């Protein structure tokens, strides 16, 4: 586990310890467990005079590893002026490339070494050479902030609008990490300010998504489009307004970006800034022009889009300057509904408080009352119980509340309904009961408590079916025996004359029978 | 690390510190840290004497950190040592922290000023001030426009330029005012080593608010072009040509210039050529034997009635002569 | 102390394998 010592006398510079080891091993390309010579150690210490002894003695200047990493990649990488000299007065290949198809001329820029990058140029290394992923050396000095080797890079005409395989330009890995001198220098050496990425990104929407507001206001004055669409419709509003860079989002709205622009889904910069929950970038945008009462896809508005993910205070927001609950999607999900269904108390209350109808019903007749007790949520369900909620609303099925509490097996929610006025002899279309439901279900606990507020276990469908029929068919020995015992009738007859000992027949259930 | 002295005694402050906001290291973390890191808030002086806030453009401070690059005469940008970008996710963490540490121990108009970089000397130059009304109705608005010279230091020298529009912005329509910057049109001549400090005011109706903008500019002088083999003979003769051209609206006057450079000259030469014409160029000729084998520069100054201390430098390395 | 630098791991972290590679083109798909 301990270097051969050759790689030691390198990192130490010793060269009588080395000149010893040389003279007893004559190999000066012995090999450590990564494989690297002792002259890569030479290299990356900037030992020179063991290097000349390992390189007098024998020692392949051009050694390559598994990982292709030559003495003079080390040397450019480390910024080791001397050793790249040294290494390239005894021969060493300009043109090698590592793993990840990196040439020293890539090490030099990624690292900043403005005087290595000169030397390695001067002696005829491809300005134009790139890596597994299509990054040009000017690539790895704009995305290191090497204003000084975007520089000596773009006066050896370096391709200034370069691509990686992602579509990449300098100016777009500038505006990628912030770096607005880099940026500066490109575009004033004439990069273009509109180029696109694979998915149509300009470097003004990296700008704007990464809240790099001195990128923003330079490509802005270098004739960046502010409108310019991604693929998918982005504007740099839609992107900054999504991400909830308030500079950024104050900014390009001063100098006079559109706000009620539409992407394919048909989302404004507000929907955006409703669904992420930025409430001050959301309180920016209204300030200036915005329709808060704007629809998208399946007719969804902001407060939609605020209520699905529950942020209170940007649905209080919304709601104050002009949105109106009232609106429905396309499935006829007001807000208060889409609330209702993940259970957002405050967010339920607030839109309450501003005039939300719970009146509204969904296309299949929900009301948000019936969208807590599908989903089970009690709290919500308290809520709008306690303002103004009729417990027996019901649509054309006649589904009431408590029909789709019983249906979903929510007894916390059945269990506040009953008290309140939740009936159990609601019919629906078919005559159903709450009861019917349960029997069928087997659910036991919720049909005791539809019992005990006077639910009857004789109750008829528009065939003459029961609890007790539907209990019975479905072999609840368990249903059968409590609705037996709350006066349910085992010798009454459907339609057509069946009876509860008919429809076990029909199944085979013994103990029922 | 970077020597701080402290009006006295002095620290040392590690520029990682610096960067990451480590107050509390060194004594001096905190200073250097507001010297790049603090924000500027602009008043308006109203002639009643009541101080009001105005709406002014961003003024970043801890620009271009700049150093000599290492073996070359280029420079080299060192910003990233004291800083992460702006907006940066990192740069926030370090904000929130040092504000954490701190509170611990304790608009219908836009204007968008556009300015050049630099002025020529007794030169011409144009901006541009991009006014925006947001509002439904026009608006009246003072745009006052300002030319002040300024100290390195940030001290007032004299006041070169005013100027007074009245204009009407129609409701959501923006507006470009083009405006040349000229020498000739200042109320005097900026003091020697001076800087320019352009300053854009929008006021409208009785909003109680102005927009604001600030744009330093640099005075650039005439070039001065030294010609010069990349690399000469020890102990024989070299000649370096010096070329200025006269961009300036007068004749240069009481013309010196002197070459100096160690290695190569001792001490300094003075020399003096005729007086230049405006739309000419001066072309002199140095003869000179270097002495001393190694990397040399060589420094030209020339000095005139129009300017002083105009300095260009250019590197010559110096061989020994063959065996 | 002054003798960590000897042992093979060490070395393996001093000469820092990971700067000689592409490390990623990221894209932050939103």
């Amino acid at each position: 586990v301990r270097l051969p010592a050759l790689h030691i006398a390198a990192r130490n510079d010793d060269t009588r310890t080395a000149a010893v080891l040389l003279q007893n091993d004559p190999n000066p390309d012995v090999l450590s467990k990564t494989g690297f010579t002792p002259l890569h150690i030479a290299a990356h210490y900037e030992n020179l005079n063991v290097a000349q002894l390992l390189l007098n003695r024998g020692a392949s200047v051009n050694f390559t590893p598994q990982n292709g990493i030559t003495p003079l990649h080390i040397a450019s990488r480390r910024g080791n002026v001397i050793m790249v000299r040294l290494l390239l007065d005894r021969g060493a290949q300009i043109e090698t490339k590592t793993k990840d198809e990196l040439t020293p001329l890539h090490c030099a820029a990624r690292n900043g070494h403005v005087r290595i990058s000169e030397i390695l140029l001067d002696h005829g290394a491809p300005i134009q050479a790139k890596t597994k992923n299509g990054l040009s050396p000017i690539h790895m000095a704009a995305q290191g902030d090497h204003l000084d080797c975007v520089r000596l890079l773009l006066q050896y005409d370096a391709e200034i609008d370069d691509i990686t395989l992602d579509h990449l330009t300098p100016l777009h890995v500038a505006a990628h990490c912030g770096h607005h001198r880099v940026a500066k220098v490109l575009l004033d050496k004439g990069a273009k300010p509109n180029s696109r990425a694979l998915n149509g990104f300009t470097p003004l929407h990296i700008a704007c998504k990464k809240n790099h507001v001195r990128v923003m206001e330079l490509l802005l004055k270098t004739g960046a489009s502010i409108d310019a669409v991604t693929e998918s419709g982005l504007t740099p509003l839609h992107v900054a307004s999504f991400m909830g860079h308030l500079p950024i989002v104050k900014n390009l709205l001063q100098r006079g970006a559109s706000p009620n622009v539409s992407n394919v889904k048909v989302e404004t910069p507000l929907h955006m800034a409703a669904r992420a929950g930025h409430t001050e970038v959301a309180k920016y945008l209204l300030q200036n022009k915005a329709k808060v009462n704007a629809k998208a896809k399946d007719d969804q508005t902001p407060l939609h889009c605020a209520a699905r993910i529950g942020h209170t205070n940007m649905v209080k927001l919304l709601l104050e300057n002009n949105a109106n609950p009232n609106l429905a999607t396309t499935a006829g999900h007001t807000p208060l509904h889409i609330a209702a269904r993940e259970g957002h108390v405050e967010t339920v209350l607030a839109l309450l408080e501003k005039e939300a109808s719970q009146a509204c019903m969904t296309k299949k007749g929900f009301t948000p009352l019936h969208v807590a007790a599908k989903y089970g949520k009690v709290r919500v369900a308290e809520l709008l119980l306690e303002r103004d909620a009729h417990p027996n609303a019901a649509g054309k099925n006649g589904l009431t509340p408590l029909h789709v509490a019983v249906h979903h097996n929510n007894l916390d929610i059945v269990k506040l309904l009953l008290p309140r006025g939740g009936s159990p002899h609601s019919p629906a279309w078919n005559g159903y009961t709450p009861l019917h439901i349960a029997a069928k279900q087997n659910q036991v606990e919720v049909a005791r408590s539809l019992l005990q507020y006077g639910g009857s276990a004789n109750a008829e469908s528009v065939q003459g079916v029961t609890p007790l029929h539907l209990a019975a068919q479905e072999g609840h020995a368990e249903m059968v025996a409590l609705l037996l015992s709350k006066q349910a009738n085992g010798n009454l007859g459907n339609k057509s004359g069946l009876t509860p000992l008919h429809l076990v027949a029909q199944e085979g259930h013994v103990p029922v029978a | 690390q970077i020597l701080h002295p402290s009006a006295g005694s002095c620290d040392l402050v590690p520029v990682r510190a610096v960067k990451e906001g480590t107050l509390g290291l060194t004594p001096a973390v905190s200073d250097l840290f507001a010297a790049i890191n603090a924000s500027c808030v602009v008043w308006k002086c109203c002639e009643d004497g009541t101080l009001e806030l105005t709406d002014s453009n961003t003024k970043y401070v801890g620009n271009n950190i700049s150093t000599k690059g290492v073996g070359s005469d280029r420079c080299e940008d060192i910003t990233q040592n004291y800083k992460y970008p702006e907006g940066s996710l990192q740069e926030k963490e370090v904000l929130e922290r040092v504000e954490k540490e701190k509170m611990e121990r304790e608009s219908p108009l836009y204007l968008l000023l556009k300015a050049p970089s630099s002025l020529p000397l007794r030169g011409d130059a144009q901006i541009s001030v991009t006014l925006v009304n947001h509002s439904e109705q026009e608006k009246a608005v003072q745009l006052a426009i300002g030319v002040q010279a300024v100290h390195y230091n940030g001290v007032l020298a004299a006041k070169l330029w005013r100027k007074k529009l009245h204009l009407t912005l129609s409701a959501n329509l923006e507006k470009i005012i083009t405006i040349g910057l000229f020498f000739s049109n200042f109320e005097r001549n900026p003091p020697e080593n001076t800087f320019l400090r352009l300053t854009a005011m929008a006021t409208h109706s009785e909003s109680n608010l102005s927009c604001f903008a600030q744009e330093d500019i640099a005075i650039c002088r005439p070039h001065l072009a030294i010609k010069m083999p990349e690399k000469a003979e020890q102990y024989q003769p070299l000649t370096a040509s010096v070329s200025l051209q006269n961009s300036l609206d007068a004749p240069m006057e009481d013309c010196v210039i002197s070459i100096l450079g160690r290695g190569l000259i001792h001490r300094e030469r003075s020399y003096r050529f005729r007086s230049v014409w405006p739309e000419n160029t001066m072309c002199a000729k140095f003869q000179f034997t270097p002495t001393h084998v190694g990397l040399q520069r060589l420094t030209v100054e020339v000095d005139c009635n129009m300017f002083q201390n105009l300095t260009n430098y250019k590197s010559v390395t110096v061989v020994a002569p063959e065996l | 102390e002054e003798l960590q630098d000897d042992y093979e791991d060490m070395m393996e972290e001093n000469l820092e394998q990971e700067e000689y590679e592409d490390p990623d083109i990221p894209e932050s798909q939103m």
